């Protein structure tokens, strides 16, 4: 149960190849939901399934 | 041959098919997104309510 930020959601975190911009923080996909987040801890992407 | 060029360059040939998934496809998405409405409540996270 991940709280990133306050945006909380429920997934199994992973490694994502997927480049964000500097100013991007979420991720969204076709349906709004979420996909992606990127760690404010440190500058890397994980997946949300 | 001339059915298989036919085919190769006309796009409206397979309608029927692409019509049913995309007919399908935009109902799973319309079902999906029914959820984002609030119906009255502070927001559609049953867990935030
Ligand atoms: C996706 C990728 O190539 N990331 C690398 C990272 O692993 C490395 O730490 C950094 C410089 O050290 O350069 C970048
Ligand atoms: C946003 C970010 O990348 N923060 C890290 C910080 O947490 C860490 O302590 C430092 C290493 O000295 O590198 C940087």
């Amino acid at each position: 149960n991940f709280n990133f930020n306050g945006l909380t959601g429920t997934g199994v975190l992973t490694e994502s190849n997927k480049k964000f911009l500097p100013f991007q923080q979420f991720g969204r996909d076709i349906a709004d939901t979420t996909d992606a987040v990127r760690d404010p801890q440190t500058l890397e992407i994980l997946d949300i399934t | 041959g001339k059915i298989q060029d036919s085919l190769s360059s006309t796009a409206s040939a397979l309608g029927k098919l692409q019509d049913v998934v995309n007919q399908n496809a935009q109902a799973l998405n319309t079902l999906v997104k029914q959820l984002s409405s609030n119906f009255g409540a502070i927001s559609s996270v049953l867990n935030d309510i």
